[PDB]
RNA sequence: UGCCUGGCGGCCGUAGCGCGGUGGUCCCACCUGACCCCAUGCCGAACUCAGAAGUGAAACGCCGUAGCGCCGAUGGUAGUGUGGGGUCUCCCCAUGCGAGAGUAGGGAACUGCCAGGCA
RNA sequence: GCUCAACGGAUAAAAGGUACUCCGGGGAUAACAGGCUGAUACCGCCCAAGAGUUCAUAUCGACGGCGGUGUUUGGCACCU
RNA sequence: UCCUCCUAAAGAGUAACGGAGGAGCACGAAGGUUGGCUAAUCCUGGUCGGACAUCAGGAGGUUAGUGCAAUGGCAUAAGCC
RNA sequence: GUGAAGAGGGAAACAACCCAGACCGCCAGCUAAGGUCCCAAAGUCAUGGUUAAGUGGGAAACGAUGUGGGAAGGCCCAGAC
């Protein structure tokens, strides 16, 4: 019902393969990209996993 | 212990009959009595039981707890379980040597229509 | 005769305890069977001076939390491995 | 010289040395020499620091050594290339973590105990400290 | 120095189908050396103590027994 | 319906061992006898047959007692995934997970299906 | 019917010298020199049992500990 | 060339001229099945007899056993008749 | 994970380390690691402390009335050092 906005603030050059896939799961492509995803315990579990390259506005 | 040594003497046959998932006819023997009961493949609940302590059987018996007594209870078990639809059971020794009253208990039950 | 002041800990855990210990305070708890246990925090410099006394572990103490006096006895003490410091002290509601 | 007799295996892995020690309090005597540093401490330094202690007091009290090497250390010979097996065991070391109580003694005044432990603390590589018995 | 340098090929033991997995009939569940896991309901036992399915279903690990021994069974679900 | 007892399970030491008391109408147990049905690498000691005189001593069941066994928090400690840092053969910070040992304590089980005896 | 045990087994059947030597390659790999390291070597220091008629430190200094240099013997194989 | 444990970082696998040990067989019963049985080590008492043989009681519990190295296993015994 | 097969900015110079992945052009703007006295673009910026050693801008056991902060302790105007 409520959408949540996620912005990538750091690059994904030397990251673990489990954090490159999380960004693909969220949909982020390059630093500065902002996507509007649905709020969900599964979606917020991706944000927590990579909560050093992404910035969530709320 | 005289009973504990017998209990572990009958465990292997008793657990195989449960893994096999077959109805079994456990037989308990006493120097003064003899018991028999048909226990479901579950192992927890019984279907048919007949024993020398039953007053319907003991009054016709000169001395409950001999070969002639074991023959009477075996007939009772088989006929009691015949109207219940149980025909295919497996005999359980319960550790007693299949040689005396248990043999007559089985033989009379075997002859009375039960198939095992 | 020993009276020590303490406050109820808002947050507990490994991370929150090490922040307490860097501010000259260390955690403690009070458990007495028929009542729920109470986790407290109390200053380190004050209690380390008294705990050197031989009577600290024998005498019934008194703890002033939220204004209420609780009479306790020192059950166990966790010391720093190689420093004259404390890490955790168990009070039983005696 | 402290050294295990009848060990299960001749040679033992190098391993690592992490964490704090277990015997961090005086349990037999009343004054103890407690480590603050880290590092293996051979059997030759254990005896060299015991002699400096049974000579400072020289008549009184009992002394407990709360460490035992039980760790074989192998050294390669000289002018030998690498490989071709493991070295031949040379000495034995007692791995020490901070907080371990190495020596401790009872039966002497604290001033004599304090100075005697200072004579042994100058023969051990690690940084030691003086600790006294508590109540718990 | 030397007199060593011998070993054997790894036997690839261990549980193959973990709990909750849907297996067929005859599919190996666990390869063992002794009897670490005992055969329960609807599973067999090889000559080398390999535990194999006997009816298609879902694997189940349980700790039945007087001596608290691990058992493997199958639910025909 | 209640109590006592036997058989078969569930459950697996909070469920076992120790110490004390108690039970014999029925049940159970010891027990009498042995040519017979069966047996002893000798012995009816065990197994087995034929019975009921005696007993509740042993065993078994029940009840009581924590001396052990056993279960065991809260708090703290160790460890550790991800991201940073240090004087980086070892550690610290943010965050998530979080023991083992020990302490307070719990604790001498609970339960299902049949079959007897009594009130 | 094969210690085809060099055990996925080149033939049924096989040892050496070359300083009289030769060809194709390699700094993928050694000897000299350089390089990284510093166990070893040299130098210095810390505690003080003792020797020194008394007195540890005039001069030495056991049992132990901490470093420096890159001068030895070595380790590695990075450059040719 | 083959087998067992560790290194091997709690699925599988994982190297070194790394740390430790084994195999090139045996058995016509040491296999199958049915029936039955439960050890080591200690105490006490007992002729030769003894620290230690065989026996009778009690504690203990599988600390024994497995044709053969090590690991996993085994009381329903896979151990013993 | 990067280099190999990856340029660009930083660490003076320095394939691997930190930031970050170049389709092309622009005399446009915002940032990352790193920095703002001159060489050399940007604070001779603001508040409160520490250092007297050029420490910063190489290294230990060990030694010392260097200096700042903290909790206690002994004696002392029936007069302390
Ligand atoms: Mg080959
Ligand atoms: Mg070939
Ligand atoms: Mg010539
Ligand atoms: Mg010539
Ligand atoms: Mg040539
Ligand atoms: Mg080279
Ligand atoms: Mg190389
Ligand atoms: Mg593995
Ligand atoms: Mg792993
Ligand atoms: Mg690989
Ligand atoms: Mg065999
Ligand atoms: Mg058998
Ligand atoms: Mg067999
Ligand atoms: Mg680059
Ligand atoms: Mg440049
Ligand atoms: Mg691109
Ligand atoms: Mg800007
Ligand atoms: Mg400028
Ligand atoms: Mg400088």
């Amino acid at each position: 019902a409520k959408t949540i906005k996620i912005t990538q603030t750091r690059s994904a050059i030397g990251r673990l393969p489990k954090h490159k896939a999380t960004l693909l799961g969220l949909g982020l492509r390059r630093i500065g990209h902002t996507v509007e995803r649905e709020d969900t315990p599964a979606i917020r579990g991706m944000i927590n996993a990579v909560s050093f390259m992404v910035k969530v506005e709320e | 212990d005289k009973k504990s040594a017998r209990i572990r003497r009958a465990t292997r046959a008793r657990r195989k009959l449960q893994e096999l998932g077959a109805t079994r006819l456990v037989v308990h023997r006493t120097p003064r009595h003899i018991y028999a009961q048909v226990i479901a493949p579950n192992g927890s609940e019984v279907l048919v039981a007949a024993s020398t302590v039953e007053k319907a059987i003991a009054e016709q018996l000169k001395y409950t707890g001999n070969k002639d007594a074991a023959a009477a209870v075996g007939k009772a078990v088989a006929e009691r379980a015949l109207e219940k639809g149980i025909k295919d059971v497996s005999f359980d020794r319960s550790g007693f040597q299949y040689h005396g009253r248990v043999q007559a208990l089985a033989d009379a039950a075997r002859e009375a229509g039960l198939q095992f | 005769m020993f009276t020590i002041n303490a406050e109820v800990r808002k947050e507990q855990g490994k991370g929150a305890s090490r922040r307490l210990r860097a501010a000259n305070k260390f955690p403690a708890i009070i458990y007495g069977g028929k009542e729920a246990p109470l986790a407290i925090e109390l200053d380190h410099d004050k209690v380390m001076n008294m705990q050197a006394k031989a009577e600290f572990y024998s005498e019934v103490l008194t703890i002033v939390v939220d204004g209420k006096e609780i009479k306790v006895k020192a059950q166990d003490v966790q010391r720093h491995p190689y420093k004259p410091k404390l890490q955790h002290i168990d009070f039983v509601r005696a | 010289m402290l050294q295990p007799k009848r060990t299960k295996f001749r040679k033992m892995h190098k391993g690592r040395n992490r964490g704090l020690a277990q015997g961090t309090d005086v349990s037999f005597g009343s004054f103890g020499l407690k480590a603050v540093g880290r590092g293996r401490l051979t059997a030759r330094q254990i005896e060299a620091a015991r002699r400096a202690m049974t000579r400072a007091v020289k008549r009184q009290g009992k002394i407990w050594i709360r460490v035992f090497p039980d760790k074989p250390i192998t050294e390669k010979p000289l002018a030998v290339r690498m490989g071709k097996g493991k070295g031949n065991v040379e000495y034995w070391v007692a791995l020490i973590q901070p907080g371990k109580v190495l020596y401790e003694m009872d039966g002497v005044p604290e001033e004599l105990a304090r100075e005697a432990f200072k004579l042994a603390a100058a023969k051990l590589p690690i940084k030691t400290t003086f600790v006294t018995k508590t109540v718990m | 120095s030397t007199r060593n340098g011998r070993d054997s090929e790894a036997k690839r033991l261990g549980v193959k189908r973990f709990g909750g997995e849907s297996v067929l009939a005859g599919s190996i569940i666990v390869r063992q050396r002794g009897t670490k896991f005992h055969a329960g309901a609807n599973v067999g036992c090889g000559r080398d103590h390999t535990l194999f399915a006997k009816a298609d279903g879902k694997v189940k690990f349980e700790v039945k027994g007087p001596k608290n021994r691990k058992f493997i069974s199958i639910e025909a679900e």
